[PDB]
RNA sequence: CUAAGAAAUUCACGGCGGGCUUGAUGUCCGCGUCUACCUGGUUCACUGCCGUGUAGGCAG
């Protein structure tokens, strides 16, 4: 919980004092998986600027933290012996999709 | 102690030259005593007029730097001061060391009154707003908005008035605007059982504060015990140590209309958790409750979990 | 005038309605110009202001002769199991025009329509022009092709306000209103 | 007990990309000179499929071969799953072996539904069928121009044996080829529109063509019973029947009609339902994709 | 109605002169990424036009 809470704080100061969120030399990335640490709205945005501007989702989010909290915790083919670890990783399965449904309304 | 019907969210308030030390023992954040003193005073100037009532605060800590410096090679801090004018010669004689802190602080007021029976929803916050601009906070002045982005966004929420899903909407609305904040919330029960747990030699809770919110390394007969939480003492109101008085008894009060007391600090346990961590936002006011029977005058917030 | 003819849109598994409505609408403009006059107008009896849809529906207005040399054309050619045709009967209602509503939505075309009538420059035609003229309209649409340029272009249609006797007027040739005016039931 | 926690189908009937060619009517027995439409960029940009003064009809050749061995699938976890799966689709094809779905196939060869634009406005289309098995044709087959609407199906006298050939490739014993070509008049310069990528139109070498999905898309129009109507036509094969054109996804999950609902009861609950629906899962399986979880 | 209320750290400055880091080296062995998919959101709520003004008919 502390993880979680430390990382939806990394992402609430990051994308708080930095406006430029645009295109530009080396941000291509920064679109998609941008999702959360995303700019406002553009000076030149199009009609549909819903998806290619700022898409209304963490679409890219939730597997990214699924990855962490793959990688953060080196869970092995019997890490489900007894309900001890079965148990963190139902936890951790039930705050990212917490995580999820929070960032879900972040763009709007 | 009772439950608003609103909770006026006060935004992001920069306030500067605080008070650091707030404390006898502790030097960090100024005392939640200063936050229930500063809303009663708002009471008192708006509140009459707008025919309402102020109660409590959330206490979020969106950013603070403190005016401290770690002197040369030394684990410990010291206070940055403030040069004073002279005396009748030039002595510069007296330097009493009181600390300061920049703050920016945004707090959420629990609202009792007629808010919305006989007044509109969107002035009343605008007035608050307007009127908690021109006082001081904690010791320090507050910073108007002179930068740019221009908030003003004083959401006067309703609270009781709703469904149950628009209820949770509202609050996770509100949230949202407490995004890099830490929301600090007393502890005593978990002080108690604290206590109740090194009870082994003597259950001091001077001891047991003194001994929770440091490192306490311990190896193997090679670690550190496992952080529980970001805790931090506080103080917690204030203690009677002298019989009360009459108006004009004791020598040099401060006014000749109200009772006199000599008081001493009391020092609890808080924690700075997540606005997230929260189930409402009205379960994290800090009210200030006393028993004048005995000496015990204390602030805390009740329904913390 | 007189005569109508509804031809209701079957719904498509391959196409929206729109997309029928605009084939359909583009065929009736070649329809229209290979039979020439200003006498046939078109209405859309299944309107929405609101969702600005134009259902599913096409009311075409002209004389029984029209209709009847309409039916017997292969502007129809292809599109007869696409649609379901009722029969030429007279009209049962008060009147409206079916109005196309042009815009100044983009600031480029003006720029260059002022570069190209006054020979000023593109600075000065960005500070007589700005973006701020781009017009927004909550009308329904149909998307044809376009002849000399080969861009798609979307029709916005108005209907306009509900009159309870009729003037006299053409059409153009696309069943819309130049100074005609059509009756809605 | 349970479904196969990973589990695949392998494709059938499988198409090619369509080359498009343009060239003068009356001219069908010589489409070997024939010029592929160029694209060409001309000035705002666009691609507009620039038919020559002397060429009106347009031509869309491709081909397709049906594989045939639906039941089996690619790669299967449970063994116990792969065996009655196989079980079922053999007393399927036992009860009744999917004839009335090669005809509904052989329908879906008749009209030109893989012309999509270039197939409305047109005076007739005509498909030309030809089956090669060692490098030249066997029978071929012409098809009229009042047969091929969007929505009558009936036995016709040549069509049910293009019907009894897709059966008989389809049921896994001798596959067949099929060169599928398209004629149809559409008009001199008329724009007709192929595939686009992200204007960039899709294009194989020297010509512009359709992807061989969307082919394959309107090459499997199967799904009549569905619950809401069944008026406006056939719908395409998809495990939710979903179709983005009419913009509201069928075969809701509240209904236990859908293909993962079908199927999950078929195999385990044993409980089979109607001729139709079991046309719809087994088509469901001739079109493949990544089932189980 | 707030450990409330109150507050000028100031003036000046040569871091600086020197220098051998060097010698040697086996990254090895082995592998099934698979199956499916309508871009026909508008690759600009468009484009040159009768008068510098909105009033339009030829692949529009």
């Amino acid at each position: 919980g502390q993880i979680c809470d430390e990382a939806l704080q990394y992402a609430a100061r990051l994308r708080e004092l930095e406006p430029g969120w645009s295109a530009t030399p080396g941000c291509q990335l920064h679109d998609a998986e941008q999702l959360w640490l995303d700019p406002l709205r553009a000076q030149t945005d199009e009609t549909f600027l819903q998806r290619r501007l700022r898409g209304d989702w963490p679409a890219e989010v939730g597997n990214r933290f699924a990855n962490w909290l793959n990688r953060a915790v080196s869970s092995d083919s019997q890490i489900l012996g007894s309900p001890e670890a079965a148990q963190w990783s139902q936890e951790l399965s039930k705050e990212l999709t917490m995580f999820k449904e929070i960032l879900e309304d972040e763009r709007d | 102690v009772t439950d608003p019907e609103a909770l006026l969210l006060l935004p992001r308030l920069s306030i500067q030259n605080a008070n650091a030390i707030s404390s006898p023992l502790t030097w960090g954040f100024p005392s939640p005593g200063a936050f229930t003193g500063f809303v009663h005073a708002l009471q008192r100037r708006v509140g009459i007029s707008l025919d309402i009532e102020l109660d409590g605060v959330g206490i979020v800590c969106h950013r603070f730097e403190a005016q401290i410096s770690q002197p040369a090679g030394k684990r410990t801090k010291v206070f940055n001061l403030t040069r004073n004018p002279l005396n009748r010669d030039g002595s510069t004689a007296a330097i009493v060391e009181e600390g300061r802190a920049h703050l920016e602080v945004s707090l959420l007021l629990g609202v009792h009154g007629d808010g919305l029976d006989d007044h509109p929803a969107q002035e009343i916050a605008r007035q608050v707003q307007e009127q908690a601009g021109a006082m001081r906070l904690a010791g320090g002045s507050i910073l108007p908005w002179c930068n740019e982005r221009f908030p003003a966004p004083n959401a006067e929420l309703l609270m009781l008035g709703g469904s149950d899903e628009q209820r949770r909407k509202n609050q996770r609305r509100l949230t949202r605007r407490l995004l890099p904040g830490f929301a600090l919330v007393s502890r005593e029960a978990l002080l108690q059982q604290h206590l109740e747990t090194l009870r082994t030699t003597l259950p001091e809770a001077t001891t047991l504060d003194a001994l929770l919110d440091l490192c306490r390394i311990n190896f193997e007969p090679w670690q550190v015990r496992d952080k529980p939480g970001w805790l931090v003492p506080i103080p917690a109101g204030y203690n009677a140590l002298s019989p009360l008085y009459l108006p004009g008894e004791v020598r040099n009060a401060r006014d000749r209309e109200t009772p006199l007391r000599f008081v001493e600090n009391l020092f609890g346990l808080g924690e700075w958790l997540s606005p997230h961590r929260v189930a409402a936002l009205s379960d994290l006011l800090w009210y200030h409750h006393a028993e004048p029977d005995k000496g015990l005058y204390r602030w805390s917030t009740p329904r913390f979990v | 005038m007189d005569h109508y003819l509804d031809i209701r849109l079957r719904p498509d598994p391959e196409f929206p309605p729109a997309q029928l409505m605009s084939v359909l609408f583009g065929k009736l403009h070649q329809a229209l110009v290979a039979q020439g006059g200003d006498r046939i107008g078109v209405s859309f009896p299944d309107l929405d202001e609101s969702r600005s849809r134009l259902g599913e529906r096409l009311r075409i207005h002209a004389s029984a002769d029209d209709l009847r040399a309409l039916l017997a054309r292969p502007w129809l050619e292809g599109l007869r199991d696409h649609l379901q045709f009722g029969e030429p009967a007279v009209v049962p209602t008060p009147y409206r025009q079916v109005s196309r509503v042009q815009a100044k939505s983009n600031p480029e075309r003006l720029r260059r329509r002022l570069m190209r009538r006054h020979d000023l420059s593109e600075e000065e035609a960005r500070k007589r022009i700005p973006d701020t003229v781009a017009r927004a309209l909550d009308l329904p649409f149909v998307t044809l092709r376009s002849q000399s340029t080969g861009q798609h272009f979307r029709l916005f249609i108005r209907h306009g306000p509900l009159q309870a006797t009729a003037e006299e007027g053409g059409f153009t040739c696309y069943g819309l209103s130049k100074g005609g005016f059509v009756p809605w039931f | 007990l349970s479904t196969a926690s990973v589990l695949a189908f392998e494709r059938k009937l499988d198409p090619s990309d369509a080359l498009m060619s343009a060239g003068a009517w009356a001219q069908r027995d010589a489409s070997q000179e024939w010029p592929a439409v160029t694209v060409r960029e001309k000035s705002q940009t666009v691609d507009v499929a620039n038919l020559p003064s002397d060429a009106d009809t347009l031509k869309v050749r491709f081909t397709l071969r049906v594989l045939g061995g639906a039941g089996t699938p690619s790669a299967c976890n449970d063994a116990a799953y792969r065996d009655k799966l196989l079980q079922t689709v053999a007393t399927y094809v036992n009860e009744q072996g999917f004839a009335e779905l090669a005809r509904r196939y052989a329908h879906n060869l008749a009209n030109a539904r893989f012309l999509w634009r270039n197939r409305v406005g047109a005076e007739a289309v005509e498909v030309r069928i030809n089956h090669i098995r060692q490098g030249e044709v066997a029978r071929t087959w012409r098809f009229d121009a009042l047969a091929i609407g969007l929505r009558d199906f009936k036995a016709d006298a040549e069509l049910d044996a293009l019907a009894e050939l897709i059966a008989s490739g389809l049921s896994g014993s001798g596959h067949v080829l099929l060169e599928v070509v398209a004629f149809a008049r559409i008009g001199d310069g008329q724009e007709v529109f192929p595939s686009q990528e992200l204007k960039t139109l899709y294009s194989v070498r020297d010509a512009a063509a359709i992807h061989s999905q969307k082919i394959g898309n309107a090459l499997r129009t199967i799904d009549t019973w569905y619950p809401d109507e069944d008026g406006l036509g056939p719908i395409a094969v998809e495990p939710y029947g979903s179709v983005t054109s009419q913009g509201k996804a069928y075969r809701q999950p509240k209904q236990k009609l859908d293909f993962y609902t079908l199927l999950d009861n078929w195999v385990l609950r044993d409980e089979a339902p109607a001729v139709e629906q079991q046309h719809y899962v087994i088509a469901n399986l001739i079109r493949g994709g990544v089932f189980g979880e």
